[PDB]
């Protein structure tokens, strides 16, 4: 699970 | 031979995006300012690497077509390229001209970082080999984009989709090598060969870090995700 990378990619 | 209007557009856009990084002077000033202990150097590295990953993700999402890729392949490309991109940026910084004797002190400070000397030696040989290529900012930027958009990464489902995005960047870089370095026709091949050497920094990356002469190897949650550390 990689929620921080997923967050940074999907934000904005 | 010559860049097309679309290629000049792509080049300037990659450059603008690449320049959002911390300036080399900001990094070298910190290291050259004073001698730090192995404990202070470990934290300087985790702070620098955390900032690098953040800036890298922003640069990556701006790469044409990256946002159209399968979301799992997007993560695979990031994890697959983060360490290589870090060392390519460190090689760029290491090779930036500084006042007489500063590059000697920088080298000595890096050697005194706190990690095993067996990891320091290939680092300097790679930096030296990048240095002899006398790369421009455009070459470092395009090569970083090419490293990120490598279709030959582990767990990539749709390799053709990645290949399609990498091809225009490879084409621009080849033209730049033919323009900037016309006396050296092996320059483009020389740059692509470096990318194979970059991949070696992957396998023993966690080991190099755990070899740091510190009591606790505490990494930020972002670094735990992108690297293979706990
Ligand atoms: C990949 O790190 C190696 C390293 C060497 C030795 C041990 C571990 C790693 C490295 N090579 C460097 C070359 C330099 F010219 C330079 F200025 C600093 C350099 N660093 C560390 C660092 O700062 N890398 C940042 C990463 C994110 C970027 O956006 C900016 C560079 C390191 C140097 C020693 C003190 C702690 C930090």
């Amino acid at each position: 699970d990689h929620q921080l990378l997923r967050y940074l990619l999907d934000k904005d | 031979m010559e860049l097309t209007p679309d290629q000049q557009t792509l080049l300037h856009f990659i450059m603008d995006s690449y320049n959002k990084q911390r300036m080399p002077q900001e990094i070298t000033n910190k290291i050259l300012k004073e001698a730090f202990s192995a404990e202070e150097n470990f934290l300087i590295l985790t702070e620098m690497a955390t900032n690098h990953v953040q800036v890298l993700v922003e640069f990556t999402k701006k790469l044409p077509g990256f946002q159209t890729l399968d979301h799992e392949d997007q993560i695979a490309l990031l994890k697959g390229s983060a360490v290589e991109a870090m060392f390519l940026r460190s090689a760029e910084i290491f090779n930036k001209k500084l006042p007489s004797g500063h590059s000697d002190l920088l080298e000595a400070r890096i050697r005194n970082s706190g990690i095993s000397d067996e990891y320091i030696t290939p680092m300097f040989s790679f930096y030296k080999s990048i240095g002899e290529l006398k790369m421009t900012q455009e070459e470092y930027a395009l090569l970083t984009a090419i490293v990120i958009l490598s279709p030959d990464r582990q767990y990539i489902k749709d390799r053709e989709a990645v290949e399609k995005l990498q091809e225009p960047l490879l084409d621009v870089l080849q033209k730049l090598c033919k323009i900037h370095q016309p006396e050296n026709p092996q320059h483009f091949a020389c740059l692509l060969g470096r990318l194979t050497e970059l991949r070696t920094f992957n396998h023993h990356h966690a080991e190099m870090l755990m070899s740091w002469r510190v009591n606790d190897h505490k990494f930020t949650p972002l670094l735990c995700e992108i690297w293979d550390v706990q």
